[PDB]
DNA sequence: ACCGTCATGATCATATTATTACGCCAGACAGGG
DNA sequence: CCCTGTCTGGCGTCCTCTCACCTATGATCATGACGGT
RNA sequence: UUUGAUUUGGUGAGAGG
């Protein structure tokens, strides 16, 4: 289900700006969870262009020059 | 006949039911449940002397002291309400308190006192209510509301289909105590039955059966009958009654006398009951098997081992049967555990008991109550006595007595306020008739069910709370010292009482801000059915069925004026007839209607009396005499409406206008708006503003004189008479000698109130409406108010509307007005803000108020004086400065010589940096008002002596004028005495007027009186010397004050707000709207005549808005209006007043049966003269609420002017010059303009401050703020393809310091780029993450 | 409540019709004020669960998608097909209905023109493409999207799909609210599916399946009807019929579950006691 | 920081710290001094409640208070909740060069602009109007500037009317719920102080003029201006993205 | 008029108790056929 | 040992505007006013 | 070895859309 499932991410950031962090931060922490960004919200937390609209391409190039 | 004020402009009205109960005074639920408070009030209850007789006598910890009670009485309060408001104190009365000390001896408790002690004591200052209703708390005129609430007693609910999952209902049985612990009995799907206090662990019920002393033997007695089973030579024969064995199928053939009754496979039949009981059938013959599930009363125990047989509460079996039948036994008594009937709750709960004593059933209670600790007997004993029976930790209220008695089919309605065991066993027995299928479960949302507290309720709680904390201070002091050498006041301090009651009148969720900016916003403020609350339910949990209209809302509670948005149905106002019954729920009138005749006898009904009779419909027609003239009537029986015949009715209601409230009743056409509508217009109009010369509902609904006089903001004549002296500041009224005291000789002065600040920034104004040498009569207005006129209510202004689409600029909602309205000056409202200036105290010393200032030249300080503070009547503009004040320099350069102050100039030479504290901008305004207060000790400056020389001055010319008015009127009296009997028309103004007793006048009633008024004029003399000692002291003192503050500055500003696109007007059926083009006069489409319409609506609103009434309204608006330009052209051609009187008893007659059958030829051709100068500008016409003026009255009407019937007339244009096609509605509508203006909503920022934790800006208006870019714009704009506007509208506009300066440097120099960075916010992030054990990072 | 307003607004409502009228628009009232939180955070928990989801290639490489068809609940035809494979990609290409003809290519947008020359040629069901068939790892192929609604063509690559979507389904719930036999309508032809029937000695086609599907088919090919027959009905009609609009077609008893068999013969009681496992319960009005 | 007077009003943060500080110093003074097991007992049970209250205050048994039956704050209680970090300042932040005020028609108007009020236009427009006054020559310093705006003299209308030109803002109605709810204009500007809104748009916004408000927003990049322009545009929302069905449809 | 006594205001660490009245909806836990 | 009531936690709409209200205390040196010589 | 204007926090109640 959709709480379950937005929840339940390989982003904890993601599943942290939702429903409650307190049991997402300590599943992160005590797993040594990392975030590869890679999505909407994770860039609107950590203050960057969207990788969706026109931060596409700027997202494409970084993803590029790696 | 009419009262001289109804001779002025006497109100046309419509309506045909001929009224019977007048409406009550609006504010009686403050004022009544306030005075009942507050008074000397003897026999015990209630008031005051409830919380001071049930908390004293305070005995001590078996010292043999003991502090009782004697009486109480509240001193004067040493400031009036006026001078309380200005300066800003609690309106408190002091509460001194005789108490009584006594001290008893050794070895008798029942022996004499040594010594007594009475004495007067200071205890907390409660707060006195003003004749308006309401309180002044600090400064700010405050209303504490009434709160709708559960009423103490029983409360069997059901717990519905929702638990377990299988469709079993529960039953739960909450009894309410009104103070102390709650209790719940209920049911669980094993059918057990099972305690629960105050909601904590669950417990099997008979526990606390066994805790009232009962035994297992009485407790089968009590909930159970019995089955005997006598055994009679032949298989242990059976006493049947057969009422028993309704439906049951029987194990075997049912013979008796020989003859077969019942088979073996059928049932027992209702005419089988009949036969058996018909021939007396007692014993009958049972199987073995019958015994086997039976289940035993009480213990058998065997004679000879001295052992037990069976234990109580037990089924039998063959081995018991065979241990009992051969010791001794012949009688057994079982209990009747039927499927249907009766089920063994009693019996299965008992089976999971595992107590089985008193004692071990205290040590549970005692147990589940303070968990993990070592009980004792004492220790139980005490709790299970101080949980429901005590006297102090206990008490259901007279309030829960009688609930508890009626719900339980009781008869006397007086008890205990606490428990017994009789109470708590009906409680299980009604729930056990409950489960059995027999009796009906209670609604909770029923009024019968929810009781109103009030004022004076709510703050005898307070203070009782204040008082049980009192008597742990002095139960800790009594028996902890030295007696006898100390007083009653050296123990009771007035903290602990003065902080609780100063705390609920302060900081409640109750005691709410008044919102005042119109009569009737007080007078529905102060009539409120709260719901919320302490002890009610809140607005984010519930719920769905309490935001819901109950049927038996009818005439108590208002349907339609409730606020909407998040609490719908929880903020209730209460109705216009709906008074408050003795014990706090609601009653409504009624009228008797006897076997045939409605008689006019009054009858109040609360909610459970009217399910029981049946009420006859408001509006029902009846000829002459009360006979209902149908022969179906409809009426509503059990809450549920219907058509009943003639004469079964046994109640009618009063007045067609008591389903609704005073915001929704003077509405007119309130019955052809659809609710929602009526709604949205009713809450509109309370919150309107007023205008500067407010006109008069054209079309009102005759409630308009109950709300303006009933309310407190005209000046109501106290005893009538003659005036005498009419001024804009004071009005003096010489009373009649038919209303006039002997002594006190007697003119009374009202002193209105002039320009002064609202709660809401308007401007409450009192206007003199009175001429001089006119008569008044007791209970008339003087003085007409904020949006009154003549003693009516005139919220808005009625002007001429008419219904077109013109051009676009109406289109959704929006209004467009003409600028003959703005050049008139009409709506232009006139609003006062309040700012003050404190003159704080820090370090380097205080400040300056002087207007020695640096940093500024001449053009500032011109429109200062000579010591900073602004004139009285400089106008302002947007960014001046009203007080100068000097201090800010901070640390710009840290002071060389540490603190070098004697070198170079006096004290310093201006520190390091100096900025004359200057004001804002974006309002203008004219100063009208300016206060100075001084803390003590500190030097008063030149103006503060200017301000004290000139209140000193006004003060001792009032009061002198008090004396001389007082004195022309005591030689008045002195006058009209000497006019008879040893009158001397010469020699009286002859001598000096104060020696008007020596003359030759023998010993009568007139030396008697005389002398009478030379003791009443020494009195005078001797009152005003010190009267006006205490003035020039209140004056010359200084005022307690904030913990350093030198003295404070008030200035009022007093803007002109007028109208403009923008702002929000609204009619009075929910027609909204902006204004959206304030177009020139020739543009506005204008008729055959030549006036130009004023305001153009949008017809698009009604069918779908179904608001059908403001048509009507806008009909009959017209036709007022329209014999009000025949009166203007019978009166501007200067006719003789035949033709006048004609007219006007054309236009006063005109319709059906109606009410008010006036007549003209008690006028006396000099009052028609100036009725027609009051009705030159309209005739106003009452159209009540549900009895209004049918359509027929509108066209008769309509046709005594010379109007199209239609109402519509053809209008020309005003671009065009060419003729709108199919005629459009013109008429009159009585708009409102509303405080949601524009210039308060616009707000703009570029940059400015920033906050301090989160380096984003700062939110609000007032701090001058940015606007909230929001979550969902957030997911807006990742739904476009706009990345960089995100990336800045989220980093570089908001957060990042840094990459703002950065890009506020680029803007400037044409650069349009940004630097990002990152949100600092961020970083708080970060750091609040890492500062709990998380080690959150930033990787490569 | 039995008895009606029966007054207008034009005409006055008295007193006890307006209360009544206030019961019916404060719970709407109610229901509104309250309806409105649920309704966000629907929203709310919609572009949260969709928030990764970008347009991130312009093919998946697929042949795999939803079975379009239009849907019809058992009166007439609701939503038509040309409202569900409206500028949606196709999986497969659409046979004519004819015979084995190319009428659509297996990679064409379906807009308006090719929407109208697959109403002119009555298209039963479309094979389409689907996002929950798409195969591309972290986030959705430009063709298994479809069109990009609001704008004329595909789906560009980049724009946020998720948020939109997850917008487009949250935002109505205001709008939302909180709190025999069967009848043919048409005159067609009938067919059915999931069925195993016998032929009684009536002649009545008999099923021996639960869960048929009795469909109507027109004269052209689309299907116009369908409904479910239980097992063991009365069909007036039997496969691939031609009947009258309004004629009944089927008939059973819900209240009695047919036991009904596909072969004749004599019946006998097995494991069937008068005693223990049946019982004896002659009627009483009938006698029988 | 202290309010309006001569206290401070502190947080509650520093009662928690400063409980378990107060605490730590009785614990280490017991631990010198060699009290019995009992105290040193009740002495970290106290000391494990305080900290356990500074972590996530109220998951244990019932949280602390201050002032005055209300609980104190902690700090998992400045992260979770709809009033945390992520939902209140990381996710929606408050917005400098952005202005708010009630909506009217104006029917004149063409559906790429909306109408503007100049006080509004000068204040949300203050560095534009610098940058351009600099660029003329007519002041030298910032202050200079900054005075002139203040005064608003007779040419820093001009200045306005040729910042505004084609510079797009972002119109705004406070329940957005889809993306029509954000949508780009070109500012005409009006002589008073009420939006006026072209009326066909009303319909995306679900906004009648019955006492509504709108927020604007300035784009202040150039890529900004772009977006607001080529995606955010009114005339490039005429079409509803749930479905195909035009939401420019006349009401 | 100077010297001594009662009174009264600054600075400063000490560390937590006598109400109840939401409605699902998952998720974990002791109980028992 | 697999169902099962029962208990515990965790949600519950965005944006805006106005107003008022904010812990007690227990102990002592030193200043400050009052009275005798 | 001498250039600087800078900052108004929780709680609870009520209204508009
Ligand atoms: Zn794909």
């Amino acid at each position: 289900g959709i709480t379950k499932a937005s929840l339940a991410t390989e982003s904890f950031i993601s599943a942290a700006s939702f429903q409650e962090t307190t049991r997402v931060l300590t599943e992160a922490a005590v797993a040594g969870k990392r975030d590869e960004l890679r999505g909407l919200k994770e860039n609107v937390i950590v203050g960057r262009l969207i990788p969706a609209g026109t931060g596409y391409a700027y997202h494409q190039d970084r993803m590029r020059r790696r | 006949v009419y009262s001289y004020t109804e001779k002025k402009r006497i109100r046309k009205d419509f309506g045909k039911r001929p009224q019977v109960l007048d409406v009550p005074y609006l504010l009686s639920i403050q004022l009544d449940s306030f005075q009942k408070f507050i008074e000397q009030d003897p026999e015990g209850q209630y008031g005051l002397e409830a919380a001071f007789r049930s908390v004293f006598p305070i005995q001590s910890y078996s010292g043999n002291s003991e502090l009782q009670y004697v009486s109480y009485r509240l001193g004067e309060p040493v400031f009036d309400v006026q001078e309380c408001q200005i300066r800003g104190v609690t309106y408190s009365a002091p509460l001194r308190v005789k108490l009584r000390l006594v001290i008893y001896e050794r070895e008798a408790p029942e022996g004499t006192v040594k010594d007594i002690k009475e004495q007067e004591v200071y205890m907390g200052e409660i707060p006195l209510m003003t004749d308006n209703g309401t309180f002044v708390i600090n400064g700010t005129e405050r209303v504490i509301v009434s709160q709708l609430h559960r009423s103490p007693g029983v409360f069997f609910d059901s717990d519905k289909g929702k638990t377990h999952s299988s469709g079993k209902v529960l039953y739960n049985a909450r009894i309410i105590p009104y103070r102390g612990s709650w209790l719940d009995f209920e049911f669980d799907p094993k059918d057990n039955l099972f305690v629960r206090i105050d909601r904590r662990r669950k417990l099997p019920a008979t526990i606390i059966l066994r805790a009232l002393n009962y035994t297992t033997e009485q407790i089968l007695d009590l909930f159970f009958e019995k089955v005997i089973f006598e055994i009679r030579d032949n298989k242990l024969q059976m006493e049947l009654v057969p009422e028993r064995l309704r439906g049951e199928t029987a194990s075997f053939d049912i013979e008796a006398n020989g003859k077969v009754y019942v088979e073996k496979g059928r049932r027992i039949t209702a005419r089988h009951i009949r036969q058996l009981e018909k021939d007396d059938v007692k014993l009958i013959e049972v199987p073995v098997e019958y015994i086997a599930g039976k289940v035993v009363a009480k213990d058998y125990i065997d004679e000879s081992t001295g052992e037990l047989i069976c234990a109580a509460n037990m089924e039998l079996s063959l081995d018991l049967l065979a241990k009992l039948s051969q010791s001794g036994h012949k009688r057994i008594e079982t209990l009747f555990t039927n499927d249907l009937d009766h089920g063994p709750y009693i019996s299965e709960t008992l089976r999971v008991d595992p107590t089985n004593d008193r004692l071990s059933a205290l040590v549970e209670i005692y147990r589940m109550m303070r968990p993990g600790e070592p009980p004792t007997r004492e220790a139980a004993e005490s709790l299970f006595e101080n949980l429901f029976f005590s006297e102090d930790r206990y008490d259901l209220s007279a309030v829960g007595r009688m609930k508890f008695n009626r719900s339980l089919l009781r008869e006397e309605i007086e008890g205990s306020g606490i428990l017994s065991k009789d109470d708590i066993i009906d409680v299980m027995k009604k729930l056990i008739d409950i489960r059995n299928g027999k009796g009906e479960v209670d609604d909770i949302d029923h009024l019968g069910n929810r009781r109103i507290r009030s004022v004076g309720e709510m703050a005898e709680n307070q203070f009782r709370v204040g008082l049980v904390r009192v008597e742990r201070a002095v139960k800790e002091r009594l028996s902890l010292g030295d007696l006898d050498t100390l007083m009653p006041q050296d123990m009771i301090n007035a903290k602990p009482i003065s902080a609780a009651v100063k705390e609920f009148f302060g900081s409640s969720q109750l005691s709410q801000f008044m919102d005042q900016n119109n009569p009737l916003s007080e007078i529905t403020h102060k009539r409120r059915i709260s719901a919320l609350g302490p002890g009610g339910l809140t607005r984010e949990r519930a719920g769905f069925e309490v935001r819901d209209v109950h049927p038996t809302h009818y005439g108590r509670v208002c349907p339609i004026e409730t606020p909407e948005g998040p609490n719908i149905g929880l903020i209730n106002s209460l109705s216009v007839y709906a008074q408050t019954n003795e014990y706090g729920f609601l009653e409504t009138p009624y009228r008797k209607v006897t076997d045939g005749v409605v008689t006019d006898e009054i009858h109040y009904l609360s909610a459970i009396e009217e399910g029981n009779y049946v009420i006859a419909q408001a509006n029902s027609n009846l000829d002459e005499e009360g006979h209902f003239v149908e022969d179906l009537v409809t009426c509503r029986s059990k809450g549920e409406s219907s058509l009943f015949s003639r004469d079964q009715v046994d109640y009618m209601d009063v007045s067609t206008q008591q389903v609704v409230s005073v915001g929704a009743s003077l509405i007119p056409f309130l019955e052809h708006d659809d609710a929602n509508r009526a709604l949205m217009g009713a809450n509109m109009q309370r919150q309107a503003v007023p205008t500067l010369r407010a006109d008069k509902p054209l079309v009102g609904t005759g409630m308009e004189r109950a709300v303006a006089v009933d309310s407190g903001v005209t000046a109501v004549a106290k005893r009538g008479g003659v005036v005498q002296y009419v001024d804009a500041s004071r009005i003096v009224i010489k009373v009649n000698e038919d209303e006039m005291y002997p002594g006190e000789a007697g003119i009374d002065i009202y002193n209105l109130t002039k320009y002064t600040r609202s709660n809401q920034n308007t401007c409450i104004n009192q206007m003199p409406c009175v001429s001089l040498g006119e008569p008044v009569e007791r209970g008339d207005v003087l003085a007409d108010g904020p949006s009154t006129d003549l003693g009516e209510l005139a919220l808005g202004q009625n002007m001429r509307v008419a219904f077109m689409p013109w051009n676009g600029y109406n289109f959704e909602d929006s209004i467009l007005v003409s600028e003959r309205v703005v050049q008139e000056d009409r709506f232009t409202t006139i609003h006062i803000q309040e700012l003050a200036c404190v003159s704080r105290d820090t370090k380097l010393g205080p400040e300056e108020i002087t207007a020695d200032i640096p940093n500024v030249g001449e053009a500032a300080l011109s429109k200062l004086d000579e010591s900073g503070i602004v004139y009285i009547g400089a106008e302002v503009t947007g960014g001046d400065i009203l007080v100068g004040k000097v201090t800010p320099k901070g640390e710009t350069q840290l002071t060389p010589e540490e603190k070098l102050l004697r070198a170079i100039f006096g004290e310093k030479a201006s520190d390091v940096k100096d900025s004359s504290l200057r004001v804002p901008n974006g309002v203008s305004g004219t100063v009208i008002d300016v206060q100075v207060f001084t803390r003590d000790g500190v030097e008063k400056d030149k103006r503060a002596l200017e301000i004290e020389e000139m209140q000193l001055k006004q003060a001792k010319k009032d009061l002198s004028e008090e004396l001389q008015i007082l004195e022309a009127g005591l030689f008045s009296r002195i006058r009209a005495v000497l006019v008879a009997g040893g009158v001397e028309a010469e020699k009286l103004d002859k001598l000096p007027r104060d020696r008007w007793l020596e003359l030759g006048l023998t010993d009568e009633e007139k030396q008697n009186q005389l002398e009478q008024l030379a003791e009443q004029y020494d009195e005078l003399k001797h009152e005003f010397e010190k009267k006006l000692e205490a003035k020039r002291r209140k004056i010359t003192q200084g005022d307690d004050l904030a913990p350093g503050v030198l003295k404070i500055v008030k200035v009022y500003l007093a803007v002109k707000r007028r109208i403009q696109p923008g702002d929000k007007m609204a009619g009075r059926h929910g027609n909204k709207g902006v204004i959206s083009k304030i177009n020139p006069i020739e543009d506005m489409p204008y008729d055959e005549n030549g006036t130009p319409v004023d305001i153009v609506l949008n017809p698009l609103g009604v069918p779908s808005r179904m608001n059908i009434g403001q048509i009507l309204e806008t009909h009959l608006g017209m036709a007022a209006k329209g014999i009000g330009d025949k009166i203007n052209a019978m009166l501007k051609q200067q006719q003789e007043v035949a033709k006048l009187r004609e007219f006007i008893q054309r236009a006063y007659d005109l319709g059906a049966d109606v009410r008010q059958k006036v007549d003209l030829s008690t006028f006396s051709d000099e009052e028609v003269m100036r009725l027609a100068e009051n009705l030159r500008k309209g005739m106003p016409i009452a159209t009540p609420v549900f009895d209004g003026a049918k359509e027929a009255e509108i066209k008769e009407l309509l046709k005594l002017g010379d109007l199209p019937t239609s109402g519509q007339i053809r209008l020309y244009d005003g671009r065009t010059g060419e003729q709108f096609e199919r005629p459009v509605t013109v008429g009159y509508m009585y708009m409102l303009k509303l405080n949601h203006l524009v210039d308060d909503k616009m707000h703009a920022r570029s940059t400015g401050s920033y906050s301090l934790v989160t380096q984003q800006p700062l939110g609000g208006k007032a701090q001058f703020g940015g606007q909230r870019f929001g979550e969902m714009e957030v997911w807006a704009l990742e739904a476009y393809g706009a990345a960089y506007t995100l990336q800045e509208m989220l980093t570089v506009k908001s957060d990042d310091v840094n990459g703002r300066t950065k890009m506020y440097k680029n803007i400037v120099d044409g650069n349009h780029q940004m630097e990002p960075g990152m949100p600092e916010s961020f970083n708080v992030l970060l750091k609040e993450i890492r500062s709990l054990g998380i080690n959150i990072e930033l990787e490569d | 409540i039995e008895t009606p307003i029966t007054a207008n607004f034009r005409e006055g409502l008295n007193v006890l019709q307006y209360f009544i009228s206030t019961h019916g628009a404060r719970k709407g009232l109610a229901d509104t004020a309250l309806k409105t939180a649920n309704s966000g955070y629907l929203t709310r928990r919609l572009v949260d669960v969709a928030q990764d989801l970008v347009v991130t290639e312009d093919d998946c490489g697929t042949h795999e998608g939803i079975m379009m068809t239009p849907v019809i609940e058992g009166g007439d035809v609701k939503e038509p097909l040309r409202d569900r494979v409206l500028g949606r990609v196709t999986a497969e290409d659409v046979l004519k209905p004819g015979t084995a003809d190319i009428l659509v290519p297996r990679n064409t947008l379906l807009h308006e023109q090719w929407c109208d020359l697959l109403e002119e040629n009555s298209v039963d069901a479309v094979k389409v493409r689907s996002v929950v068939s798409c195969d591309t790892d972290f986030g959705v192929c430009a063709h298994c999207y479809g069109r990009d609604l609001a704008r004329g063509h595909i789906i560009n690559k980049g724009e946020a799909i998720g948020v939109i979507a997850a917008q487009s389904i949250g935002e109505p719930g205001t709008q939302l609210t909180m709190r025999s036999s069967i009848q043919v309508k048409n005159k067609g032809s009938i067919k059915l599916s999931n069925v195993k029937s016998v032929v009684n000695s009536s002649g009545k086609l008999v099923i021996t399946s639960r869960n048929t599907e009795l469909k109507l088919i027109d004269e052209f090919g689309r299907t116009k009807e369908s409904y479910k027959v239980p097992y063991g009905a009365v069909l007036a009609k039997g496969d691939g019929e031609q009947v009258a609009g309004g004629e009944t077609v089927a008939n059973w008893d819900p209240h009695t579950m047919p036991v009904i068999t596909e072969v004749s013969g004599f019946v006998r009681f097995t494991d069937m006691i008068d005693g223990q496992t049946i019982t004896r319960q002659t009627d009483e009005l009938t006698g029988l | 920081v202290p309010l309006d007077g001569g206290r401070f009003a502190t947080s509650d943060l520093n009662d928690l710290y400063r409980r378990v500080i107060n605490r730590n110093n009785r614990l280490k003074r017991l631990l010198d001094l060699a009290a019995p097991d009992i105290i040193v007992r009740n002495e970290k049970r106290m000391l494990q409640e305080a900290v356990d209250a500074l972590l996530d205050n109220g998951r244990r048994g019932r949280a602390i208070t201050g002032s005055n039956k209300r609980p104190l704050k902690s700090l998992a209680d400045m992260i979770k909740g709809k009033q945390g970090r992520f939902r209140q300042n990381l996710l929606g932040k408050r917005v400098d060069y952005s202005g708010r005020s009630v909506i009217t028609v104006g029917p004149y108007l063409r559906l790429h602009q909306c109408g503007l009020p100049k006080k509004m236009a000068l204040e949300l427009f203050k560095p534009f109007i610098y940058g351009k006054l600099e660029l003329r020559g007519l002041a030298t310093t910032i202050k200079a500037a900054k005075k002139m705006v203040e005064r608003e003299e007779a040419v820093v209308w001009d200045i306005l009317d040729e910042v505004i030109r084609e510079h797009p803002v972002l119109l705004n109605r406070a329940p957005t719920l889809h993306r029509l709810g954000i949508q780009a204009f070109e500012p005409v500007l009006i002589e008073g102080k009420a939006i006026q809104l072209h009326p066909l748009v009303c319909a995306a916004y679900n906004a009648d003029f019955d006492g509504d408000q709108m927020a604007v927003h300035v784009p202040l990049t150039l890529e900004a201006q772009l977006e607001a322009r080529a995606l955010m545009m009114s005339t490039n929302n005429i079409l509803s993205p749930a479905n195909g069905e035009p939401i420019i449809v006349p009401s």
